[PDB]
RNA sequence: CUUUAAAUCCUUUAACGAGGAUCCAUUGGAGGGCAAGUCUGGUGCCAGCAGCCGCGGUAAUUCCAGCUCCAAUAGCGUAUAUUAAAGUUGCUGCAGUUAAAAAGCUCGUAGUUGGAUCU
């Protein structure tokens, strides 16, 4: 992506998968980019911000994709712990 | 029977990967294999792992950062020497750029951009991109 | 002599390989 | 003119979507070749691979229809493959050419060993495969061309690869299948992980999500 | 599956050339038996006398009648039958003289819808074939 | 036992395939642009850079401080730079593999005659080295496809002894001269 | 007479030597594979062509010819042996349910291979 002059020059920089940290296809329209709400520690409104999770159609088909949203989730402190 | 335990401990990591699982159990262990996996985990590509002390022969459980394509092991362990090194690339790594071919050499477990720095043939364990 | 055509009509006779091959100089480089 | 039918041509035909690379970073699909009409516009280069003539048995004799097999793609990182079937060859061509656009897909560009200048080959040994024809593209050096037979040789300069090796096997004289391979194995480029790719992935606002306010206020 | 070991140079090599022999070109090529049964006995070209010409019938989906000669080989007295190729060709030929024959290109396989022949005339009276048809030279008196 | 040598070696390659259309029309363009007789020019030329780009390859393989890739790596970029179809200041292994099949057929005798003003066109430059109208410094070149060099460049001359260059009036002008 | 042991040859200098510059380039092809005519005449499953698929049974894109076209070119065609193509001998690197294929089954010697562990 970056040549020995340091430019890059690549077309783009596809995303990531949030659980399995694998390449997100150009094609893969199983894959979703979801948003979860961030919310106020004393009113429990919407803050205007969320975070972003992507998750490939491998996942989402195996099933395990609820899961790695629980997990991810629950690694930020959106999910309570325990 | 068991034979080479280190083609079967990269055959589980390298099927745990495929499966995208973030942990593999590896048993049993062996120094080639905590060797192996360091010179990985060096290079990014595997993390850490733990090596669990059962009071026969060890197992290990290795975190897997989903960066790994695959590894694989080379049978039988060739000899190799540092002129016909370039060829075993070419033979098993994806590109120039990346992709690491382990080989066993007298100054130890290293890959093959170390074994050529420190001008060392051996014989060759496997490979790993 | 529409090249098109030439390749609906008789693709399967004996000028099917010929006609093929006007057929391709009229849609591509070939 | 062009009345977009999806949101994404709705974005799209009201010059907000920047490049066609944003589609391709949220993996939307694109049910309007206009949508590719407007970003790669003129640049986009087809050209028919072969005519299949196929026939169905029936009662009174052969239903005769023609497939056409259709390569789109300007040679700068953007290649289609499209395959339609018709009654007739123009229907089945432009059908074909229409899918060829709608299936187009970005190339990722590599190098063999220095990189100096613009990437010239594949980033790393990728393999297609469609029904028993396997396709494998190695990097080659600069100015070694391609290295293959024409039909993938014809992908692989609309993909705008200057120079590949190719190893193809199989019964890769169905040209449908070698060139359905070859395109698999183009379109995996960027699918590979490579450690220039291991710099964790930092989200942006999708285009259905940054411009909702526009879709909502027609 | 196959043997995989450093001390397997042996099983491999010796599979190896059992195997061979279960190859068509490679039985052929090293048996020796295909060369007693050449008539050329491994020579591209051989000159021989033709007895007599015949007209062979082609093969069944197309009709025509395929002149050619019956001729015996100098070298090893063997009876051949060999195609003249162009059209007219057969009367440039006589009955019992010499005849330069070659293969029909296949390596001993027949060519074409001629049954059984894969011989062809290319000099008569040591002069091509060729030059008669195209009138370059005419039949030595 | 003889005392001679059988020291020989062809000088181009065929194409694998005979008949493609890209490469019959590259071929011919490349024909046409710099006045070649055959293909086989075209193909002796290519050859040149194969083996040229083979050996850069093979160097490229060694280690950067090889002492033999180091050694072969200058005395080739060398050779290169010293006919002119490399550039000085881009001299390394890498800038080999970018080279042309045109850039060699640029330094030809031939071109660089048309390209000196010294011929009309291309066709008139060979048909000019065939009829010794040319040297190079004090010898007469007759080879149209001498590979000038870039110290030889600036003396292709119009020879001394044609009437182009020289001053005695050719067959041709003479007889018509004696018939007045 | 430069060359050479007398010499031919290349090289060199002179005198003639080009306008159909007659000082006249050929060999194989023109359905596909494979580059280049379903143009014209003859032949009418005949003669023949055709490596293979196929062409020819009175409107032959394929034969015999005319013209035109293209491939290489002082060189092209053909027959054989051989290499690559052949990942169709597979060490790299094939395959064995149904396409050719795992022994009816199990012991077994040679062969091949062989678990952790020493700074």
């Amino acid at each position: 992506m970056q040549n020995d002059a340091g430019e890059f020059v690549d077309l783009y920089v596809p995303r990531k998968c949030s659980a399995s940290n694998r390449i997100i296809g150009a094609k893969d329209h199983a894959s979703i980019q979801m948003n979860v709400a961030e919310v106020d520690k004393v009113t429990g409104r919407f803050n205007g911000q969320f975070k972003t999770y992507a998750i490939c159609g491998a996942i989402r088909r195996m099933g395990e994709s609820d899961d790695s949203i629980l997990r991810l989730a629950k690694a930020d402190g959106i999910v309570s712990k325990n | 029977v068991r034979m080479n335990v280190l083609a079967d401990a990269l055959k589980s990591i390298n099927n745990a990967e495929k499966r995208g699982k973030r942990q593999v159990l590896i048993r049993p262990c062996s120094k080639v294999i905590v060797r192996f996996l360091t010179v990985m985990m060096k290079h990014g590509y595997i993390g850490e792992f733990e090596i669990i002390d059962d009071h026969r022969a060890g197992k290990i459980v290795v975190n897997l950062t989903g960066r790994l394509n695959k590894c694989g092991v080379i049978s039988p362990r060739f000899d190799v020497q540092l002129k016909d090194l370039e060829k075993w690339q070419n033979n098993l790594l994806p590109s120039r750029q990346f992709g690491f071919i382990v080989l066993t050499t007298s100054a130890g477990i290293m890959d093959h951009e170390e074994a050529r720095r420190k001008h060392t043939g051996g014989k060759i364990l496997g490979f790993f991109f | 002599t529409d090249p098109i055509d030439d390749f609906q009509v008789n693709w399967n006779t004996k000028h099917g390989s010929g006609v093929t091959r006007e057929l391709m100089r009229e849609l591509n480089g070939g | 003119e062009w009345m977009p039918v999806t949101k994404l041509g709705r974005l799209v035909k009201d010059m907000k979507i920047k490049s066609l690379e944003e589609i391709y970073l949220f993996s939307l699909p694109i049910k309007e070749s206009e949508i590719i009409d407007f970003f790669l516009g003129a640049s986009l280069k087809d050209e028919v691979l072969k005519i299949m003539p196929v026939q169905k048995q029936t009662r009174a004799g052969q239903r005769t229809r023609f497939k056409a097999f259709v390569a789109i793609g300007d040679y700068n990182g953007h290649v289609g493959l499209g395959v339609k079937c018709s009654k007739e060859v123009a229907t089945a061509i432009r059908g074909a050419i229409i899918l060829a656009k709608l299936s187009i897909v970005p190339v990722r560009r590599g190098y063999w060993g220095n990189k100096i200048g613009k990437p010239h080959t594949v980033p790393c040994k990728v393999t297609g495969r469609c029904g028993s024809v396997l396709v494998r593209l190695i990097p080659a050096p600069r100015g070694t061309g391609i290295v293959s037979a024409p039909v993938p040789k014809k992908l692989l300069m609309m993909a705008g690869i200057d120079d590949c090796y190719t190893s193809a096997r199989g019964c890769t004289a169905t040209l449908g299948n070698f060139a359905k391979a070859t395109f698999d194995a183009i379109s995996k480029t960027y699918s590979y992980l490579t450690p220039d790719l291991w710099k964790e992935t930092v989200f942006t606002k999708s285009p259905y999500q940054e411009f909702t306010d526009h879709l909502v206020k027609t | 599956g196959k043997c995989r070991g450093l001390r397997t140079a042996r099983k491999l090599r010796s599979h190896r050339r059992d195997q061979k022999w279960h190859d068509k070109q490679y039985k052929k090529a090293h048996l020796g038996t295909a060369l007693k049964a050449n008539p050329f006995g491994g020579a591209s070209h051989a000159k021989g006398i033709v007895l007599e010409k015949v007209g062979v019938e082609a093969k069944q989906p197309n009709s025509a009648i395929r002149k050619c000669v019956r001729v015996q080989l100098i070298k090893n007295g063997k009876k051949i039958t060999a195609f003249v190729p162009n059209d007219g060709c057969l009367n440039f030929i006589e009955e019992n003289d010499e005849v330069l024959v070659a293969g029909f290109g296949r390596k001993g396989h027949a060519v074409g819808d001629i049954p059984g022949v894969r011989f062809k005339v290319v000099k008569v009276a040591n002069v091509s074939l060729l030059a008669l048809y195209k009138g370059k030279k005419e039949r030595p008196r | 036992p003889v005392a001679r040598s059988w020291v020989c070696r062809k000088t181009y390659v065929t194409p694998r395939r005979p008949f493609e259309k890209s490469r019959l029309d590259q071929e011919l363009k490349l024909i046409g642009e710099y006045g070649l007789r055959n293909k086989r020019e075209v193909w002796r030329v290519k050859f040149t850079l194969a083996k040229i780009r083979k050996a850069a390859r093979e160097l490229l393989t060694l280690d950067e401080k090889d002492p033999r890739r180091l050694f072969e790596g200058n005395a080739l970029l060398r050779r290169l730079v010293r006919i002119g179809v490399l550039d000085e200041g881009k001299m390394k292994l890498d800038y080999i593999l970018g080279l042309k099949i045109e850039d060699f057929l640029e330094r030809r005798l031939q071109t660089q005659v048309f390209k000196l003003g010294l011929a009309k066109s291309i066709h008139h430059a060979r048909v000019l080295i065939r009829q010794r109208h040319i040297r190079v410094r004090k010898q007469v070149v007759n080879i149209p496809s001498f590979i000038v060099r870039l110290d030889s460049q600036k003396h292709i001359d119009f020879s001394l002894r044609s009437p182009y260059g020289g001053g005695r009036p050719g067959r041709v002008k003479r007889k018509n001269a004696k018939k007045g």
